[PDB]
RNA sequence: GGAUUUUUGGAGCAGGGAGAUGGAAUAGGAGCUUGCUCCGUCCACUCCACGCAUCGACCUGGUAUUGCAGUACCUCCAGGAACGGUGC
């Protein structure tokens, strides 16, 4: 029913995030909020014809995400029931 | 909550509000509203040429205005 | 004009623009110690003048002396003491041990002697034409000694500072 | 007193009067410029103000180094390699210094984003056509000794010694 | 649940990194629901821009990291 | 602080560093402290300024 | 009122696409569509999907087109532009 | 004190015709004569009319269900 | 109901700060009124905006929808703002 | 708790025209290397419509102000226009 349930269990997971502006930020996944502030710890960004740069912490907030990307190994079966 | 904005101040007064897009209008401010509606009787556009258009009484959103400067000392 | 920790430079060139001649006058203030604020303006009334902050009086008052008429930007400016205190400042606040001082102005109370006093650091007890001054260290005393010697307070007469016998 | 990381952490760190993040590293009495790792480039401005340094180098890469403070100091000889670890290094006050020859000014015509220099207070300031022979050495540097360089100093830089 | 992500980067300098490109390196002092940041002492980095104490809106902020150790 | 007899049954940070200063007022008022407290005529005019502190007088004794 | 509103208005063509286990197309705001199955749906359309395949054209900056795949992903409401449901499963 | 909503009620009851500008578009606007609205500012205009300033082209399309978060400005016209 | 830069920004109401919109203009003045949705009239503003055209206004208004920053002087970050 | 001032976005895309103008060291295809010919990607100069007008920052020369303050920015004249954004 609501996804920031779901998004809130993915803790402690190597995912990606694209946003609007066509930066990718890959790193795992350490703190999310109702707000979907996706707070993660050893990302490396790489924005819109520019370098890849790794940081030791990153904020992201929900309304500048376009896109998520998940590994496969994921259990979406299993997260999605509340 | 739902606070409305402090115009009673520029009430009857003329003012040149600012639209998106580059627009500009300037006219007699007639009310107010807590959406920031403003009621522009007869209101003058300024057009690309430099040239104003009197468009009588108009009506602006919230969701465009950019800035309400006031010409009239209040 | 009493000592303080803002020193107002006058007579400059106005022509150059205002964060250039602030970054050259912080420049020019870091030699002597650290500048804690400059406060320069362009306007018609605070044209070619600015003024630099410090955090001791002691730097101020040694770049007041060592840049008294010094050439900046091509032309010599002017340095002297401040008229009031700065705000940052008020914001930021709230040979032998006896010296014997000689030809004292009576109308001079213990504060504007412990001011005149506090160049150098915390003595043990003032003593009030003659006054006797005795400090707690000896190089503090004769740092005192040697800088009041002839120092730039109530200009109608001369102080004399000089060290106590036994 | 040699510069270590834990005279690093445990120096003042704040804003300057041209709004810039400064480090006051004053009162050490430092013999030589090193372990600057770890501040991690993330001051503006390096107030090295009376000290002992001998020579300007020994810095690692940092790209946010745009003003460093080197008065009240006796370096003599500058490094040949202050363009590879100070990219945008701008402003350079080494007033009151042991420079005595204009040959230690060669390293510093590296450094092409520098623009104000102050070579006041030397006694390499006091040899004959010092401050033509800077101005011809150096001329991406704008200001010099508190002076703006002009184009009849560039012309009779650029007529010497050509 | 915690909520203490934006409480562990309370009175540190951070770099917040705007819509249109811009950056905005300052020291992050208190925060709300809207996300409005208060940066003292701000350094606008695209050249250098002397600012002080700005007050951005949540609305015009993408991403924010951590800058350096705390003054 | 220390721990006294007036400082009992007080909890409260702010009021026993108000009665400390009161009590520091108080001890060091009743003290006799001859560095201020003393009359010394000096035999510079030795017939004139009996006005002299304990400390001026050893400035013109020196 | 609300599962009711979900199963007659425009989101069951949403719940169309997870009952049935059918793919459907989503263009985005990016000029980009994705076709896939949809796998978790919400209220403000948070569409997380599995097996997605996402074309595009770019340029150089003649230009060309592109396509790649993903196994699962997860899209916002906000940039989801256009959504097509066909049977193309089958 | 006059409010946007009585304004926007009295227009629909006049039956007058009225343009409105879109949001971040100068070239392109419609027009035509509201018969109701609602809270959220939404009008419904009877053969409405897109006019394009760039071109000079009138294109007429009818019943138009016109959202209020893309009307910018509303003025009144005598045609 | 109110935040704290919310707060700030209502406790510096008189001062000389500026309003930095959206589309680049800077609103400087005596801030007057300040609304808790970001709403900013100044009284004998001036208009530096990113286009530069540099004028003098009476009276200014601008909202909190297309407001981008505000720039206030550092007079009220030492109390009581430190939490 | 997706319907105007913050978080389910009104964002995406392209830089006017011409000239037997010039270049792809290692990176286009076709006429199946090399030489030549043709066509859907830039920068430099020239011409029409220095793309246009505006203000801010800035450089040269002349010129005025000698003034004690906590600051969007600060004298004026003329030339050049490397930069920013606004409307067409």
């Amino acid at each position: 029913m609501k996804l920031v349930r779901f998004l809130m269990k993915l803790s402690h997971e190597t995912v990606t995030i694209e946003l609007k502006n066509g930066t990718q930020v890959h790193g795992t996944i350490t703190g999310v909020d109702v707000s979907m502030n996706t707070h993660l710890k050893a990302v490396k960004m790489t924005l819109k014809n520019r370098e890849p740069v790794q940081l030791e912490t990153l904020s992201i907030r929900g309304n500048n995400i376009r896109y998520f990307i998940l590994p496969d190994s994921l259990p979406l079966d299993t997260l999605l029931v509340d | 909550k739902a606070h409305p904005p402090e115009l009673k101040k520029f009430m009857d007064k003329k003012l040149s509000l600012k639209l998106n897009g580059g627009r500009h209008v300037q006219g007699i401010l007639r009310g107010f509203d807590p959406f920031m509606n403003l009621v522009i009787d007869e209101c003058v556009e300024m057009a690309t040429s430099g040239q104003q258009n009197n468009i009588g009484m108009v009506v602006i959103r919230g969701n465009s205005i950019i800035m309400l400067e006031a010409l009239e000392r209040v | 004009i009493r000592p303080n920790h803002t020193i107002y430079i006058n007579n400059m060139n106005d022509k150059i623009k205002k964060e250039e001649l602030k970054r050259s006058l912080y420049a020019l203030f870091s030699q002597f110690g650290h500048v804690v604020d400059i406060v320069a303006l362009k306007t018609m009334k605070m044209r070619g003048q600015a003024f630099v902050i410090f955090k001791e009086l002691g730097s101020s008052t040694n770049a007041l002396r060592q840049l008294q008429g010094f050439p900046f930007y091509g032309k010599p400016m002017r340095i002297q003491y401040a008229k009031t205190d700065s705000d940052i400042i008020s914001k930021m606040r709230g040979p032998n041990y006896i010296l014997f001082l000689n030809n004292l102005p009576e109308e001079t109370n213990e504060m504007m002697l412990s001011m005149l006093f506090n160049q150098f650091p915390g003595f043990k007890e003032v003593r009030l034409d003659i006054a006797f001054v005795e400090f707690e260290n000896d190089g503090q005393a004769g740092a005192a000694r040697d800088a009041l010697q002839g120092f730039k307070i109530t200009p109608s007469h001369a102080m004399k500072i000089t060290y106590a016998k036994k | 007193v040699k510069l270590t990381a834990e005279l690093i952490e445990q120096a003042a760190q704040y804003t300057n009067a041209v709004r810039d993040r400064e480090l006051d590293l004053r009162g050490y009495k430092i013999p030589v410029i090193e372990n600057l790792g770890a501040t991690l480039d993330q001051f503006d401005a390096i107030d090295f103000s009376d000290n002992e340094i001998r020579k300007l180098d020994g810095f690692p890469l940092l790209r946010r180094l745009k003003t460093l403070l080197v008065n009240n100091n006796r370096i003599c000889r500058i490094g040949e390699g202050l363009d590879q670890a100070l990219p945008c290094l701008t402003e350079l006050i080494l007033t009151n210094n042991s420079l005595v020859e204009l040959g230690d000014l060669d390293p510093l015509a590296s450094l092409k984003s520098l623009t104000y220099l102050s070579i006041l207070r030397n006694p390499v300031t006091n040899k004959k056509h010092y401050r033509l022979y800077v101005i011809y050495k150096v001329p991406q540097v704008r200001v010099l000794d508190f002076q703006k360089v002009k184009l009849k100093e560039r012309q009779e830089a650029e007529k010497m010694f050509k | 649940g915690k909520s203490s992500k934006m409480l562990q980067h309370i009175d540190y300098r951070m770099r917040c990194i705007l819509q249109d490109g811009r950056i905005f390196i300052g020291t992050f002092k208190a925060f709300d629901k809207h996300m409005n940041l208060i940066l003292c002492d701000c350094d606008e980095f695209r050249e250098k821009r002397v600012l002080g104490l700005v007050l951005l809106r949540g609305e015009n902020l993408v991403s924010m990291t951590v800058e350096g150790p705390p003054p | 602080i220390p721990n006294t007899a007036h400082f009992a049954n007080v909890t409260q940070i702010e009021d026993a560093v108000s009665l400390w200063a009161k009590l520091k007022l108080q001890k060091a008022s009743e003290r006799w402290q001859p560095d201020t407290e003393e009359e010394y005529e000096d035999s510079s005019g030795n017939v004139v300024n009996k006005k002299t502190y304990e400390d001026l007088k050893r400035q013109g004794l020196l | 009122r609300e599962e009711e509103e979900f199963n007659t208005g425009p989101l069951s063509v949403l719940t169309q696409s997870v009952k049935n286990n059918t793919q459907v197309l989503i263009n985005c705001r990016n000029n980009k569509k994705l076709l896939g199955r949809v796998k978790a749906f919400d209220r403000h359309c948070n569409m997380v999907l599995e097996n997605v395949k996402e074309m595009w054209t770019e340029v150089p900056k003649k230009p060309v087109n592109k396509d790649r795949y993903i196994s699962k992903m997860f899209l916002r409401g906000d940039s989801v532009i256009v959504v097509l449901r066909n049977p193309l499963i089958a | 004190m006059v409010q946007p909503i009585n304004l926007i009620f009295r227009y629909l009851q006049n039956r007058s015709r009225i343009q409105v500008w879109l949001y971040e578009q100068v070239n392109m606007r419609i027009e035509g004569c509201i018969i109701g609205f609602d809270e959220y500012m939404n009008l419904v205009l009877d053969d409405a009319e897109e006019i394009h300033s760039k071109t000079k082209s009138r294109k007429q399309l009818g019943r138009i269900m016109l959202k209020g978060d893309n009307i910018t400005l509303l003025q009144s016209v005598s045609n | 109901s109110i935040g704290v830069p919310i707060k700030v920004l209502h406790e510096a109401e008189g001062h000389i700060v500026t309003c930095e919109t959206n589309t680049g203009e800077v609103y400087r003045g005596k801030l007057i009124e300040a609304e808790d949705n970001m709403n900013c009239q100044m009284s004998n503003i001036t208009v530096t905006y990113r286009d530069g055209r540099v004028a003098q206004l009476e009276q200014v208004y601008i909202r909190g929808s297309k407001i981008r920053f505000l720039i206030l002087p550092d007079m009220l970050k030492n109390a009581p703002m430190l939490k």
